[PDB]
């Protein structure tokens, strides 16, 4: 038993006609996708099918497979090509055949690391190959056989054995296949083509090795349950009885989450939106704490021309709690800007603010001059130009050693008024009160859900109860502390939490050397909610499907629980379920004055078995 | 041969004590079995005087 | 989950000026993977720019896109009647596909 | 096993996958145990094949076998001190199964016995 | 010469599910990859979800995950879109749109391209 | 949904530890009980003969 | 507890002279503040009146108990109250 990528039993595979002559001709192969390995199949009776091609950009940005054999050697490189919107190998002759194959597929190949010959691949004998690329591996397999069918794919059994393990070391995502047409836009020739494309997918299966070294069947354990049952007993024949397979369970159907109302929102309009700001040598520090900060308001905003954020992501802060927050303002001109970073140096990095190499804050920032210029200018913005010293970060003193700032309303960008708000979080040994918002969902009802209420998490069934609970407590338990009920936080009302369904599936089967039909028990589930053709018949110990239920009694066969058997009978062939009965009616002529006498006998020879011992071992 | 003692002494321990738990379970099945074949036996010896 | 924010909400002009569209993203964009729509009233968006330097044919030669990391930007450098519309910016180099916010350029 | 230790969750049910096929002893051991508890009734109970009757008419010499015998009245035709007895007794994963000898089975055979006996 | 069409409008209650369909005429449509987005009045566009006909396997945005169900019929070449549980917020027009060059690599999906031709637009009015 | 892959995986194989124990000494009881009531239904099912 | 101030409270009208009657009340929660700081010692506040000797007064008293680490065992009636506990240190 063995669990691999394998092509599932029973299924389409795509036909594909390469090339078709109707009259005239058409030419058509397409770029198809590669998601776990690829069965291909050919039956073609002629050298055209000449090679594949394996990528992911199929461009010079990244490296490609290339598989090319020509009936003396097979070749295989990696390299960076830049292949044709329409690939194909041209075999032109100077002569008839036999002479220079020309390459069309491509026109580059530069840096390229792998090369390997070897003996042809394609030596109606119909081939199929299989292909894989696992941890940095190429795997090939490969298997040719001679068929007689007109077209169709023959029903018989035949295992691949493998080819070639290569190492590369590339991403594949998409292939495609080459063709040798031939040369006689309308310049080229071709006969004919067709082959059969097959996808793989992870399976279960179960494999027989006869006494000699060959594969010789194999079982597949998802197409019905009978093939299910052999799997679980590790043999290809089962005997009659009942026998438990698997679990049968119900999937959630959407998400929940439940939070209480959002208040207290957090001032941060106070330092954004303000008619008077501060300046570069006296800042505007603000502290915040106990509020609910709404982040995400900054950044969907189309009005600031500067968010980089250095030490946290911006979309993760609405997932963080903090202790403090600290927030300062600027008025600076437009060319230092950029100095406002961890590591940076200048006039203003320098002297008037500095910044940690650990911030783990940013520098929202934005432009105004509309507003905070004035038709004479109004240069009432100072700063400092000379110091004694080099100022360390976080620290800055209140105090002709100050010069304005022109912001004269026509000069270009580099110079006008930009106003900057730089954000700080702190967490000290403290309960951290700062945090983010969290949003809710519209309380869907009735489906086997996940929900969050609050912090609480699990999956189930949701519906309205009578308990009633004092005005402060928020959930309710169980005697094995299990949690029953819980209260809405937006609406206070009462909800009950149902697990939703789940049990065990049972195959009933007769022998068999006898028939191929089964029967399918559903433990304790009343399968008006079961996913899923035959007669439905509802007991005590689940449901049955697949049997009919006689209207009669006899012995028990097969025992199903609650005093139901059922039984392969005859009257065409079928299962019947029916109620076990006990014996016959003895009714004895009993009075008070007769007597009954045996007259003659018989001698009996019974037996009776018994283990007595078992077998000695030992262990070191 | 693939790691220095210092940390091939770590990763030896989980194998010593999953297959000391292994064996554990086989001698008290064994033990559990073992019971009731002596109470068998002690039936056929009553039948057979 | 990336997320593009368009930086101007709302362009004015006038014709036979130039225009200038940023499209800014939260993280940096895998391998260059962007692409620019452009939508009018009662009708489907339409395609433009692939690869952030790719131009479909068939597209006037007055549109054009640069940029990289995460800062990309378009330019229609002679303006147009025609080319008043609502524009997008998409990323698919990663999943899910994400939008950008829109930025309106209208006279009226 | 699979569901107690590792409810619905594929990473744990991965690392749950090194340690062998500790589970599949546990639960043959105890459908081992479900299986014998159903013996066990059967080898007490079921030791008559044929069902007997009582007549119509109790003329037993003077015995009075009305508090062991059933009543036709009641719905689940039980005798009268049977009915003292049965009114005086009294998920992540787990289940409970029905046993295949239903109540109102036993009392059939135990009333076959008292109705062979006497005859 | 590759086009899509779209069904007509609805108007639906609360509670109920609706149904798209979308059909593709003059091309493979074996190979692509149909996606759909959404746009609501007044607002710009998202993404719900994408298929590839040949592979049978879509991919599904987080938001919409257990309420949208995408399916195609390759013989009739009409891909088939399902929402349920309805809510008011539901109202907006949907398209269907197509990415020439998408691959698979592993169980997700990989895009070179983006869309080029586009459907319609199917109103969906959720109301009482 | 609190903690890294890397070590996410070292502290939940205690709890697969400490429930595996604790799953194991429930079966390892309920044999040992079960071994009993078959030897009061073998009693039973002789005085009943 | 752990940077945290919880207060518990309740009322309820009596008529003995001066004693604690014999019944059974159960407190319910008030707050559980976020504070962060170190309590070592508490004091009473009282607001006497206006009227060294400048102020007046009528009375007051009060009755002062402290807590210890105990195990109880409570009971909860059908309805949601606890109606009676016992203490399994006492005898
Ligand atoms: C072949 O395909 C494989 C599989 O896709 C591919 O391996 C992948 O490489 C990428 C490289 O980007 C890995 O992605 C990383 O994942 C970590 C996990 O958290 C991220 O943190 C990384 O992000 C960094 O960079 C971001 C900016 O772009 C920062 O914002 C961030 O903070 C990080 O610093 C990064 O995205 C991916 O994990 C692997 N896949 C697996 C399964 O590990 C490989 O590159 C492909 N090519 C080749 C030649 O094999
Ligand atoms: C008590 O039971 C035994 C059998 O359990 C009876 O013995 C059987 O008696 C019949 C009748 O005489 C025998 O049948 C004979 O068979 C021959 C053919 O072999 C036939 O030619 C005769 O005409 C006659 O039908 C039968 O063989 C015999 N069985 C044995 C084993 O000997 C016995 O008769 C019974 N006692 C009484 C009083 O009926
Ligand atoms: C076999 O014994 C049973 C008793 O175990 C006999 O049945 C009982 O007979 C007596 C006498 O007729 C009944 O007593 C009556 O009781 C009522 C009170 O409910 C009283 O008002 C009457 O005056 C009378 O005394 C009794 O109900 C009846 N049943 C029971 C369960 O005791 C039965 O008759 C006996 N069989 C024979 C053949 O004698
Ligand atoms: C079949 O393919 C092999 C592999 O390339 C060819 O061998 C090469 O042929 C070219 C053409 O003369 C030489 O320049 C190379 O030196 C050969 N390589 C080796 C390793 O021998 C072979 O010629 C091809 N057969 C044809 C085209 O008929
Ligand atoms: C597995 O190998 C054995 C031995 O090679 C095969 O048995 C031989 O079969 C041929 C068939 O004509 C006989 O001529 C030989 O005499 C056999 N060998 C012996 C030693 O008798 C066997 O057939 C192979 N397995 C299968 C399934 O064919
Ligand atoms: C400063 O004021 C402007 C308006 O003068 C605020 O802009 C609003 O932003 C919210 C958040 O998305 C929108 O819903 C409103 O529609 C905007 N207003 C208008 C008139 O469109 C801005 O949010 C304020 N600053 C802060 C920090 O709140
Ligand atoms: C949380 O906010 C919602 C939204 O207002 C409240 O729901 C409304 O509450 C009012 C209170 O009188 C009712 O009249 C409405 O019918 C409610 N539903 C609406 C407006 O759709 C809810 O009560 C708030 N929660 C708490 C605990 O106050
Ligand atoms: C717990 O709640 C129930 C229901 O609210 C209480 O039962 C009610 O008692 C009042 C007392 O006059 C009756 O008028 C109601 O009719 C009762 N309810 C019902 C549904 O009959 C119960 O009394 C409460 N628990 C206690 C200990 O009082
Ligand atoms: C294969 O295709 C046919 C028709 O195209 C269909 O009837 C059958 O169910 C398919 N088999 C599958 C899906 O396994
Ligand atoms: C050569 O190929 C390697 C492997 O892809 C790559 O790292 C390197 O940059 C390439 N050099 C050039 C010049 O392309
Ligand atoms: C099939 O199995 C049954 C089960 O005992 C057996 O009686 C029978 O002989 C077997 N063979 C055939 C051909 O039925
Ligand atoms: C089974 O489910 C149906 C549908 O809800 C219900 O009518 C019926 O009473 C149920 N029966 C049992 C035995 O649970
Ligand atoms: C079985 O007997 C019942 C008794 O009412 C009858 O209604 C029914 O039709 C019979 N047959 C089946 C298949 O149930």
């Amino acid at each position: 038993s063995t669990q691999d990528l394998f092509l599932p039993f029973f299924s389409n595979v795509t036909w594909f006609h390469a090339i078709h002559v109707s009259g005239t001709k058409r030419f058509d192969n397409p770029v198809l996708p590669f998601n776990d390995g690829v069965y291909f199949a050919s039956t073609e009776k002629s050298n055209i099918i000449r090679g594949w091609i394996f990528g992911t950009t199929l461009d010079s940005k990244t490296q490609s497979l290339l598989i090319v054999n020509n009936a003396t050697n097979v070749v295989i490189k990696v390299c960076e090509f830049q292949f044709c919107n329409d690939p194909f190998l041209g075999v032109y002759y100077h002569n008839k055949s036999w002479m220079e194959s020309e390459f069309r597929v491509y026109s580059s190949a530069n840096n390229c690391t792998f090369e390997y010959v070897s003996q042809p691949f394609l030596m109606k004998n119909l081939r199929e190959f299989v292909f894989k690329n696992i941890d940095g591996y190429f795997k090939i397999y490969s298997k040719h056989t001679p068929i007689n069918l007109v077209r169709d794919l023959p029903q018989g059994f035949s295992a691949l054995e493998p080819l070639v393990d290569l190492p590369i070391g590339i991403n594949i995502t998409r292939f495609q296949t080459l063709l040798a047409l031939h040369r006689s836009s309308s310049g080229w020739t071709a006969g004919a083509a067709a082959y059969y494309v097959g996808y793989l997918q992870p399976r279960t299966f179960l494999l027989k090795y006869n006494e000699n070294g060959t594969i010789t069947d194999a079982v597949d354990c998802a197409l019905d349950p009978l093939s299910e049952t052999k799997c679980t007993l590790k043999s290809f024949t089962v005997e009659k009885g009942i026998y438990q397979t698997s679990n049968f369970r119900v999937q959630p159907t959407e998400s929940i989450v439940r939070f209480p109302n959002i208040t207290n929102l957090c001032p941060f309009g106070e330092v954004f939106n303000a008619t008077r700001f501060a300046s570069v040598y006296a800042w505007n520090r603000k502290r915040i704490s106990n509020c609910v900060a709404d982040y995400s308001v900054l950044y969907n905003s189309a009005s600031f021309s500067t968010f980089k954020c250095y030490g946290v992501s911006p979309t993760k802060l609405n997932d963080l709690c903090f202790t403090n927050v600290y927030a300062d303002s600027f008025v600076i001109r437009g060319d230092e800007v950029r100095q406002i970073a961890p590591g940076q140096t200048g006039k203003i990095a320098d002297y008037n603010y500095k910044l940690p190499d650990d911030f783990t804050g940013c520098v929202i920032a934005w432009n105004s001059n509309n507003l905070d210029s004035k038709v004479g200018g109004n240069y009432n913005y100072l700063y400092r130009l000379f110091r004694k010293s080099n100022l360390k970060p976080f620290e800055r003193d209140i105090s002709f050693p100050l010069q304005s700032y022109g912001f004269q309303p026509t000069n270009g960008v580099g110079y006008q008024p930009y106003r900057v708000v730089v954000l700080s979080f702190e967490l000290l040994h403290a309960p951290a009160t700062v945090c983010g918002p969290k949003k809710s969902t519209n309380l869907v009802k009735n489906k086997c859900v996940n929900f969050n209420f609050n912090g609480l998490t699990g999956t189930g069934v949701l519906t309205e109860s009578n308990k009633k609970f004092l005005p402060f407590q928020q959930f309710g338990r169980d005697i094995a502390d299990t949690t029953d009920a819980v209260r809405d936080p937006q609406t206070l009302e009462i909800l009950d939490i149902t697990p939703c369904s789940f049990g065990g599936v049972s195959v009933i089967t007769p022998g068999t050397n006898t028939s191929n039909q089964v029967a399918v028990l559903y433990q304790d589930v009343n399968c008006t909610e079961v996913p899923v053709g035959s007669n439905v018949f509802q007991t005590r110990a689940g449901c049955l499907i697949g049997a009919e239920h006689v209207n009669n009694s006899y012995e028990c066969d097969i025992p199903i629980g609650a005093g139901i058997c059922a039984s392969y009978q005859t009257q065409s062939q079928s299962i019947i379920a029916y109620t076990m009965s006990l014996g016959a009616e003895n009714s004895v002529a009993y009075s008070n004055n007769s007597i009954a006498i045996p007259t003659n006998f018989t001698i009996s020879v019974t037996t009776e078995i018994l283990p007595v011992s078992m077998t000695k071992t030992s262990v070191d | 041969s693939r790691l220095d003692p210092p940390e091939a002494e770590v990763q030896i321990d989980r194998l010593i004590t999953g297959r000391l738990q292994s064996l554990q379970t086989y001698v008290t099945q064994q033990l559990i079995r073992a019971a009731e074949i002596r109470a068998s036996a002690n039936l056929a010896a009553t039948k057979m005087s | 989950e990336i997320v593009l924010t368009q930086s101007p909400g709302t362009l004015s002009l006038s014709p036979g000026e130039r225009a200038t569209l940023s499209c800014r993203a939260s993280q940096s964009v895998t391998s260059s993977y962007l692409a620019w729509y452009q939508q009018k009233p009662g009708q489907a968006p339409r395609l433009l720019i692939y690869g952030a330097s790719s131009r479909v044919t068939g597209i006037p030669d007055r549109f054009s896109g640069s940029g990289s990391g995460t800062d990309f930007t378009l330019t229609i450098s002679r303006l147009e009647p025609e080319d008043f519309a609502v524009y997008y910016c998409q990323q698919y180099g990663s999943s899910p596909l994400t939008f950008g916010g829109g930025t309106k350029v209208e006279i009226k | 096993c699979t569901m107690y230790i590792c409810g619905d969750s594929t990473e744990c049910s991965n690392l749950l996958l090194q340690y062998g096929s500790f589970c599949t002893q546990l639960n043959r051991a105890l459908t081992g145990i479900a299986v014998e508890q159903d013996k066990n009734t059967q080898e007490v109970f079921a030791q008559v094949k044929q069902i007997y009757k009582t007549p119509p008419i109790k003329d037993f010499g003077g015995f009075n076998f009305s508090q062991i015998l059933p009543d036709p009245s009641k719905p689940s035709k039980r005798s009268p001190i049977e009915d003292l007895l049965f009114n005086k007794v009294t998920f992540n994963g787990l289940t409970v199964l029905p046993p295949l000898l239903t109540d109102e089975m036993i009392a059939q055979y135990t009333s076959a016995l008292l109705a062979g006996t006497i005859t | 010469q590759v086009q899509l069409v779209q069904s007509g409008a609805e108007v639906k209650k609360p509670g109920s599910s609706v149904k798209v369909s979308c059909k593709a005429s003059g091309g493979t449509f074996i190979n692509y990859a149909v996606t759909w987005v959404r746009q609501a009045p007044g607002q710009g566009l998202e993404w719900m979800g994408g298929i590839i006909p040949i592979l049978g396997i879509p991919n599904y945005a987080q938001k919409f995950q257990g309420r949208v169900t995408i399916t195609a019929d390759k013989s009739t070449s009409t891909a088939y879109m399902e929402l349920s549980s309805l809510r008011s917020e539901d109202t907006a027009v949907y398209y269907c749109a197509r990415v020439p060059q998408a691959g698979a690599a592993q169980g997700h999906y990989y895009y070179y391209y983006g869309m080029d031709v586009w459907g319609q637009g199917t109103t969906v009015t959720v109301s009482s």
